[PDB]
Parts: structure tokens; C-alpha cells; sequence
């Protein structure tokens, strides 16, 4: 709700009120040939409920100059909260979302027990990331190893059920997993955010002759074009085209707008109090 | 290539376009109703539609009389090939007209 | 459907700290609102009736008066913006995209299509080396006609039937639960 | 030529150089892009 | 997209003496993260960037016009008040 | 209050509430007007959204 | 909807996109002479225009 009308056009509409109503008591109403006085209380009070969708119980001025300033105020107003809620809904239309985990460096990956409930994350053994977790994350590796997955697959519908909800492993088969993945709901962190950067390689039998034949072969593949028509057969996926969703509008997402409120709570108090003060003296 | 039966008479029910057009039909002799497999019969249909229609126009401007037939295989035509006798052969309308 | 149900209670309910408190800060001010006219005072602009012909008197609660006001603008305004997000932001899509769809490259055994045996898609498919994958799944699956095939899509049978556009196209447009794709 | 013994450069690993000189395991993944030039434009509220 | 996805490398003689603990020593880097630290330090930088759709909020450039409406019907009403009391004089 | 001075005020209401109109005096029909308000408001909201 | 449909298009898709496929005098593309980018546009034949 803070999205559009950045703050210099709330500021300025509410110097213009302020501006508006002073000439509307004061030149307008005091002057009028006709013309319950209106103040600046309820000139304040009339033109800034014209604003927000105009519900409150006036007092209306009788001059008619101060009845056509209050009608073009109308007129402002109307396109305000046309041009309020026009942009609101293209923010809402038009957002992106952030991912609630940052990296392998989180909170949650470095102390699951210490956070909220227990982050659930695990990998398979007797592989690469278990030999890269182990000498780099000594306490993350204890904590991964009473959730260990036999395979991909098993891992992959952990996430989906609840048994998990993170899945450490190599960054190309999990790449290629949350491609062809049907309603595109598991993705990879980062946006494909990849750690202990590696590849994949052919490993040949130390000191022999044909590393150098295999090692030229496959640069070939790269300058020839082949490996990008290979990367299109193979590890394309449904899911690597392409967002945004529509999505309720919980407490959370509106704390914004009851704080305002709880705050107005906090302001009204302070001025009751400052009124019992000047009444005293 | 619409096949509907034919009316008891033996002749095609008469309809018409959505203009008022009359329908041209043709009285086909295809393979009976419900596939051939079982009830082996040349049941006679009634055949109407775009290419029927253009074989309508094209026997008018070339002076052609003709009979249609539906092909009894219900294929389109593929050479299938014969193990038996390490050949191939047409299928459908394919091996009809070959 | 734009407001969770503890959001709806949420407002609800401050619609009542307000009411009870524009009572308290204007009754206890130096020189107003019953608490029914409080109570409608708040409903009242919320809900946007004339309802109720009381507005608070006291400095104090006309800054809250003024704020509630603009709390009540931003509910009714992110109502309209939330329906206009989840009325355009309302595609299922997930529809194939060709020939060249991964789906139809590398089938699963949940997805079936096929086409109609012993025509010219059959021998198009084995005829190139690089459909070798996509005939095998077709060959089991193939149909007699494309009259069934067609009904197979329609029963849920089939997933996808691949076939003359010609033909297709004139399905599509006279049974409004079939679309061609890619 | 002789005048380095090593190059530490962004040097890309290619089939072409990789038959006269020795790479080593890539430092840095990447690969080629093309690189292009790059608010609100609401007229007045008429 | 990214196409010839090629990376960069040491460059090294034939013979080179330092070939094998060369790459020993950048594949042990990767792993103990020391590649991620020259990557945070010098190049994860994003000083400024945007999306593509990028909804923008409205400034007062957009909604200068209808404030200088108001503003109009002010020095318009200073105008028109005039009239009141000059048709109210009349009668 | 008559039949037509609730038509008046149930309809303006539901249209973006911006004529006058005469609200009832009871307790329950302002009750009843405060629920159609809520319609209304609801009403308007689905009409601009949808629209 | 006005404020919905802002999106300005025509962005170059890659080295596929047609207005790289073949050299159009009204569109300036190059890169560093003597690198990787040049011994790989000419080594490869399909891409020589
Ligand atoms: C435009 C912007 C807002 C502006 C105005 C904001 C107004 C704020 C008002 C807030 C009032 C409190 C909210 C109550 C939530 C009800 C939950 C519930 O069970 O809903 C049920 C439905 O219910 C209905 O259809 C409506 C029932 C309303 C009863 C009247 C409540 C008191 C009115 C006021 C008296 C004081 C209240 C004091 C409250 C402390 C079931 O929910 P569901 O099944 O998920 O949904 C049904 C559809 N479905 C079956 C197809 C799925
Ligand atoms: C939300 C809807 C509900 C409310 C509806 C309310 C009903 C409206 C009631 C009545 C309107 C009656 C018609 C007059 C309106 C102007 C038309 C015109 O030709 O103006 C021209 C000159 O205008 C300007 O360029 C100046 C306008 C803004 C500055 C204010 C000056 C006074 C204009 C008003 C004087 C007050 C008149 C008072 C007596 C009637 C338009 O210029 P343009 O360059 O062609 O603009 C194109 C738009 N564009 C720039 C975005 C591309
Ligand atoms: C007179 C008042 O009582 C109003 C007038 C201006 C208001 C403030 C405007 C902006 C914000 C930012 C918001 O940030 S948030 O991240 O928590 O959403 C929290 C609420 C806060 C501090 C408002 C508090 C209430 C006000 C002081
Ligand atoms: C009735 C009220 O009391 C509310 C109703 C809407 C509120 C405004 C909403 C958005 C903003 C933008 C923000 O600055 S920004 O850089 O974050 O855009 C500063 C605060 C400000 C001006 C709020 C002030 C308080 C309100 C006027």
C-alpha cells in the first residue's frame, strides 16, 4: 500500500489541503455574502474524508465560491483514489517473489535447532557433497546425516510430502529435476545458484597418453556448436522458460497498514495527554 | 468424406446447407457399418463433403462418369512389410489404386 | 477470497478498538460520542453507508477519526487491487508447445499420445532416426481412426493426437473441449 | 615466446590455444552474451 | 542465452613444471570456498539494476496535472468570489 | 421512511454511495442498511476489478 | 490497464535471433578483435555472414 503516489505527492496533496482549506475559511467562507461556522477543523476534516472514499459525517460550506472549491477538491479527489487503486493493482498484478532462503551460508543450513522449528534438509551419501559438507561444514554434516535420501527420486518426493525442505546435491541433475518437474513448484535456490563450483569430466587412467586426445575432442564440441545443441536434446525442461501468482492478502502481508493504525492508537494518546497538560496551565 | 446410412428407399436424405444450398450426395458402397471385420458385407452409404464435392466438379468439367467406394481397409496406406516373404506391400487406399 | 479469514476478523475486530476508543478519548477530553455513536461512526466508514450522524469532537479523536478513515480507504482499495491481480493472474496454460515440447521428446508413461496407424504421421516419424524415441511410445498407442483418437482425447484416454492440421482445426472449432497446440 | 611463464588472465579455455599451451582447471565458469543499451509515463490524469 | 560456455583458465607452457599443482590448486579453492570469497569481493557488486516489468510508482511529474487543477481553482475561485458579492449587491 | 425512500438510499448505495438520501431511525433497519452498505461495497469492488 | 501493459519488446534473443542471423547494415554488432569471440564466429562455417 506504500507502492504508488511515492511520498511527494502524499506530502504535497496534504500542503495542498491545508492550502485549500485556509483559502476556503478564510477568503472564500468569511467573504461569501452567506456564510454553525466553518472553521479550519471541519474544513481539514471535510476535504481530507473527499480523499479517502468520502464516508465521514461533514459540515458542508454555504458560500457558493467555497461549494465550487470544495466541488474541483472533489474532482481531485476522485482521480487520487482512481489513480490509488490503478496502481495497486498493477503492483499486485506485476510482483516478483523472494526466495526465503538465501544460500548453503543460511541461518537455517548453519543452525537449524537454534532457529524456528527444525529446517529438514538432507542429501544422498557416499557422494561429492557429502566429501565437500564434510570438510567444509563439520555441524552441518551432523545434523544432514539422520535425514539422508537413497536416491534423487526419494528426495524428490520428500520435498514434495513434507519430509524435507531442502535438497543439497549436484547443481546439473538438480537443474534437470527442476526442469521437467510437472506444476513447477521445486526449484533451485538462487535462481540457479551453484556452490563448489566443478564440472563433469572424463576420467582416464593417471599418466596415459589419451587425456590430451580426449581433453582437445571435447574443446572440438564447444567451438563446433555441438554441446549447445546436446544442452536443448537432453537437459532442456518445461519449467527453465519461465512467475507471478495470485496470492490472499494475510496479516502479514498487511502488518504495513495496522501498525499505521496501531501507531494513530499511539498519536491520539500523546495529544490527549498534551491537552490535559495545556489545560492544566 | 462424410459416410451417413442410407434411407430405407436406398437413396440419400435430402438436406440442405445453412444458405439453402441443396447437399450433393453421392451414393457410396463402402465396407458395412461398424467395421467389416465380423459382418462382412459392402453395405451401400451415402457420401457427401469437401472432396466429394470436388469430384463432383471435377468429373463435370472433364467428362468423367465414376463410382465411389470406401477402402475396405479403412487404412490411409503404408507399405507394411511382409516377413513372410521378406517384401512390402501397400495397405489402404495405397493398394487399392496400385 | 482477496482477505484471509484471521484478516477478516482482524479488521473486524479493530473496527471495535477504534469504536471503543474514540469513546474513551472524547468522553475524557476538556470540553460528543456515545459509545453507539462511536460503534457507528466506525462501521460507518468502513463500510462506507451514512449510517450514524455522530463524528468525534475532540482533537484527540478526530486524528484517529482522520486515520481510520484512510485505514478504511486502503482495505477497500487492496480488495479491488487483490481481485484485479487474481481475476488476470488466472492461467492454467501448461499446454504442449510442439513437436519439439521435452514432454513429447522424452515421454513418461503418464503422458500417452499417438496417432492414427498406417498413415503418413506413422511413416513420417519412422522414417527420421531422431523420432525413434517418439515412435515407440505412438507405436503402442496408435489408433485405428481418427474418429476414435479424437474420442480418446475427449475421455481422457488419449492426451494428445497428433494428425492433419486440416483436420484437427475443423474438431477444435466444432467441439469446444478441444484446442490444437504448438 | 618466453616472455611469461604463466598467464593469469580472464583467458578463455579453447581448442585453438589448447594445442600449443597448458590450461588449467577452469577458476571461472561462464560464457559468451551479448551485451545491449538498457520509469512510469503517465501523461496527466486526462 | 549463454552460448559457448567456455571458462577461463591458466595459461601454462607444455612442459610446465607447475601444470598439475596449478589445477590441484584451484580445484581445492573452489571447494574450500576461497572462489566465492573473490566473487563476493569482486564481482557481486549490484550497484543498480531493475526487472523487466518493473512496476513504477506514480511521481509528481505523473500527477502534477491534477494538482495544478486545484491550484487553478483557487485563483479561479478568487476570481469568481468577486462576482458573488457584486451579484449579491445587485440584489 | 417509505418504500421510496428505500429504494433511493439501497440504490445509491450500491451505486458508489454519492446522493442524499434519508437513512432510517430504527436500530435494526440500520442494521439491514449497514449490511446492504457491505454488499455494496463488496458489489463495486468485484465490478472495478473485474472490469 | 494502462499501467499494466507498459512493456516496451524487441530485445535480441541470442545469437539465433534473427536480427543477428544475417548482418543487417541498420544493426551494429561486434566484438574484440583477436579473442576467443572471433576465432569461434569464424571457425564455425553456418554463422559466417
Ligand atoms: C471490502 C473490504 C472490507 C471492508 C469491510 C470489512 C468488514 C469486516 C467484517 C468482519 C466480520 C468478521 C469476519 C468473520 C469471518 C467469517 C469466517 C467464516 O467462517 O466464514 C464462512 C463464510 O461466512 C460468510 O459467508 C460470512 C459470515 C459473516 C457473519 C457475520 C459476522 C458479523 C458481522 C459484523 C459484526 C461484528 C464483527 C466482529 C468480529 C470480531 C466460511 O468461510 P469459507 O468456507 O472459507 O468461505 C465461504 C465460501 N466457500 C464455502 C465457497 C469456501
Ligand atoms: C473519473 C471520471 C469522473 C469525473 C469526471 C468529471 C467530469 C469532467 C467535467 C468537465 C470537463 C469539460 C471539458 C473540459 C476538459 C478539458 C478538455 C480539453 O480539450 O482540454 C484540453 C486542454 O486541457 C489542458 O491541457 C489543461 C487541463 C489541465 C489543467 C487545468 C486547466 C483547466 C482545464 C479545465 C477547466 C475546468 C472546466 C470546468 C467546467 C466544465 C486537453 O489537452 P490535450 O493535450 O488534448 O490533453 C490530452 C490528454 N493527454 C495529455 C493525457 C494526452
Ligand atoms: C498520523 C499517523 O499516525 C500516521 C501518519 C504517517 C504514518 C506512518 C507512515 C509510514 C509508516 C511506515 C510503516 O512501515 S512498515 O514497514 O511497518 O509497514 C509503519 C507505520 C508508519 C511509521 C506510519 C505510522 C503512523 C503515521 C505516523
Ligand atoms: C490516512 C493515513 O494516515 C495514511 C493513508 C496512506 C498513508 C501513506 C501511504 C504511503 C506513504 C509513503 C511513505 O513513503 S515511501 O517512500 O515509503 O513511499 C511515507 C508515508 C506515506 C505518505 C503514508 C502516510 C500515512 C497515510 C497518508
Amino acid at each position: 500500500f506504500l507502492e504508488p503516489f511515492s511520498a511527494d505527492v502524499w506530502v504535497m496533496m496534504f500542503v495542498m489541503l491545508l492550502i485549500v482549506s485556509a483559502v476556503a475559511v478564510f477568503v472564500f467562507e468569511y467573504f461569501s455574502p452567506v456564510g454553525p461556522s466553518f472553521t479550519i477543523g471541519k474544513a481539514i476534516w471535510l476535504l481530507w474524508g473527499l480523499v479517502f472514499n468520502n464516508s465521514v459525517p461533514v459540515q458542508n460550506p454555504k458560500g457558493t465560491t467555497s461549494k465550487i472549491m470544495v466541488s474541483v477538491w472533489a474532482f481531485f479527489a476522485v482521480i487520487f483514489l482512481a489513480s490509488y487503486t490503478a496502481n495497486l493493482a498493477a503492483f499486485m498484478i506485476q510482483e516478483e517473489y523472494v526466495d526465503q532462503v538465501s544460500g548453503l551460508s543460511d541461518k537455517k543450513f548453519q543452525r537449524p535447532n537454534d532457529f524456528s522449528p527444525p529446517f529438514r534438509f538432507g542429501t544422498v551419501p557416499n557422494g561429492s557433497t557429502e566429501r565437500n559438507i564434510r570438510n567444509n561444514y563439520a555441524e552441518m554434516h551432523a545434523y544432514m546425516g539422520k535425514f539422508n535420501q537413497r536416491g534423487v527420486d526419494d528426495a524428490l518426493l520428500s520435498l514434495k510430502t513434507g519430509k524435507l525442505d531442502a535438497f543439497i546435491y549436484d547443481a546439473a541433475v538438480l537443474n534437470y529435476m527442476a526442469g521437467r518437474d510437472e506444476g513447477c513448484k521445486l526449484v533451485t535456490i538462487g535462481s540457479g545458484k551453484v556452490f563448489a563450483s566443478t564440472g563433469y569430466g572424463i576420467a582416464i587412467q593417471k599418466d596415459s597418453g589419451w587425456k590430451r586426445q580426449v581433453d582437445l575432442a571435447i574443446l572440438q564440441l564447444f567451438g563446433d556448436g555441438e554441446m549447445e545443441e546436446l544442452e536443448a536434446l537432453w537437459l532442456t525442461g518445461i519449467c527453465h522458460n519461465e512467475e507471478v501468482m495470485s496470492s490472499q492478502l494475510d496479516i502479514d502481508n498487511m502488518a504495513g497498514v495496522f501498525y499505521m493504525l496501531g501507531a494513530a492508537m499511539a498519536l491520539s494518546l500523546i495529544t490527549f495527554i498534551s491537552e490535559h497538560l495545556f489545560y492544566w496551565q | 468424406v462424410y459416410v451417413k446410412p442410407t434411407l430405407s428407399d436406398g437413396t440419400c436424405k435430402e438436406e440442405f446447407t445453412v444458405n439453402g444450398d441443396p447437399v450433393k450426395k453421392v451414393i457410396c458402397t463402402g465396407p458395412n457399418d461398424t467395421s467389416p471385420g465380423s459382418p462382412r458385407h459392402t453395405v451401400p452409404q451415402c457420401c457427401y463433403g469437401f472432396c466429394i464435392d470436388l469430384l463432383i466438379k471435377l468429373a463435370r468439367t472433364m467428362n468423367f462418369t465414376y463410382e465411389v467406394h470406401l477402402v475396405a481397409d479403412g487404412k490411409f496406406g503404408t507399405q507394411e512389410r511382409v516377413n513372410n516373404s521378406n517384401k512390402k506391400e501397400w495397405n489402404g487406399m495405397m493398394g487399392e489404386l496400385l | 477470497q482477496p482477505f484471509q479469514s484471521t484478516l477478516w476478523l482482524l479488521v473486524g475486530l479493530s473496527v471495535h478498538v477504534v469504536a471503543v476508543m474514540l469513546y474513551l478519548l472524547d468522553r475524557f477530553s476538556p470540553f460528543a460520542l456515545t459509545l453507539s455513536s462511536a460503534m457507528w461512526f466506525s462501521w460507518g466508514v468502513l463500510l462506507n453507508s451514512g449510517i450514524g450522524e455522530g463524528a468525534p469532537r475532540s482533537f484527540s479523536a478526530r486524528i484517529l477519526g482522520m486515520v481510520w478513515a484512510g485505514f478504511a480507504m486502503i482495505i477497500v482499495a487492496s480488495y479491488t487491487a487483490n481481485l484485479a491481480a487474481f481475476l488476470v493472474l488466472d492461467r492454467p496454460e501448461e499446454r504442449i508447445t510442439g513437436i519439439n515440447d521435452p514432454r513429447l521428446r522424452n515421454p513418461s508413461d503418464k503422458f500417452i499420445y499417438a496417432t492414427v496407424k498406417q498413415s503418413s504421421v506413422d511413416i513420417y516419424f519412422r522414417r527420421q532416426v531422431e523420432l525413434s524415441t517418439m515412435y515407440r511410445h505412438m507405436e503402442k498407442h496408435n489408433y485405428e481412426s481418427a474418429a476414435e483418437a479424437i474420442q480418446a482425447v475427449r475421455d481422457n484416454k488419449l492426451h494428445a493426437f497428433i494428425w492433419d492440421s486440416a483436420v484437427l482445426e475443423f474438431e477444435a472449432s466444432q467441439k469446444c473441449d478441444l484446442v490444437t497446440t504448438g | 615466446s618466453g616472455q611469461a611463464d604463466m598467464i593469469v588472465a580472464p583467458l578463455t579455455i579453447n581448442n585453438e590455444r589448447a594445442q600449443y599451451i597448458e590450461f588449467s582447471k577452469p577458476f571461472k565458469y561462464q560464457g559468451l552474451t551479448i551485451l545491449v543499451k538498457k520509469r512510469s509515463t503517465l501523461d496527466s490524469f486526462m | 542465452e549463454l552460448f559457448f560456455r567456455s571458462g577461463f583458465g591458466i595459461g601454462m607452457r607444455k612442459d610446465s613444471p607447475w601444470k598439475q599443482n596449478v589445477s590441484l590448486s584451484i580445484l581445492k579453492s573452489h571447494e574450500n570456498g576461497f572462489m566465492e570469497d573473490l566473487d563476493k569481493t569482486w564481482v557481486r557488486y549490484q550497484e543498480c539494476d531493475s526487472r523487466s516489468n518493473a512496476p513504477a510508482t506514480l511521481t509528481f511529474e505523473n500527477m502534477a496535472g491534477v494538482f495544478m487543477l486545484v491550484a487553478g481553482g483557487i485563483v479561479a475561485g478568487i476570481f469568481l468570489i468577486f462576482i458573488e458579492i457584486a451579484y449579491k449587491r445587485h440584489k
